[PDB]
């Protein structure tokens, strides 16, 4: 049943991402270029 | 080059594939762990 | 920490000149005193 | 430092990390004041 836990997974991954992101690169349009990429390898992954 | 000089029909492209991979994913079955060959298989007896 | 890292952004980001004035008189004033 | 000046965003994502773990901190500790103040006791009766 544990499986409908998961936006707070990603939650916690795409913000965590996005800050990090956001610290080296030092802006915070290069986070927001990077997760749009994010949906490019779930489609994949569904599909496969 | 080519996908750049379309730049908008590009990223209607990509909300597709965003679009399409969510819902590939939310149509996938859920479980914990797949049922995997163990060792042995158990059978159970009930009598009347 | 914030002194070291956020309070940085203090420099990252009528009337009322009757105070500044006044203010500017207790100052005087407190040299003299002090 | 004046590093720290010049680039707002990289503090803002250490500070972000800290004020989040804080709410989360505030949503996990036990509620009331009264902590376990006095020395543990232990009785035992009969009838």
């Amino acid at each position: 049943k544990g499986g409908s836990q998961t936006l707070i997974l990603y939650g916690l991954a795409v913000a965590a991402v996005f800050l990090v992101l956001a610290a080296l690169y030092e802006s915070w349009s290069i986070p927001l270029a990077v997760i749009l990429v994010i949906p490019l390898g779930l489609i994949g992954a569904a599909a496969g | 080059a080519k996908v750049l000089r379309k730049t908008f029909r590009m990223m209607v492209v990509y909300i597709g594939l965003a679009v399409v991979g969510v819902f590939l994913f939310m149509r996938l079955p859920t479980s914990f762990l797949p049922t995997e060959d163990q060792g042995f298989v158990m059978v159970s007896v009930q009598l009347p | 920490f914030l002194a070291l890292t956020l309070t940085p952004a203090l420099c990252a980001t009528g009337f009322f000149g009757w105070f500044n004035k006044k203010f500017d008189s207790w100052t005087h004033g407190y040299e003299g005193r002090v | 430092a004046k590093f720290f000046i010049d680039r707002p965003i990289f503090a803002w994502v250490i500070s972000i990390f800290i004020i989040a773990a804080g709410i989360f901190g505030i949503k996990s500790l036990p509620v009331s004041q009264y902590p376990s103040v006095a020395a543990p006791t232990i009785t035992l009766h009969a009838i």
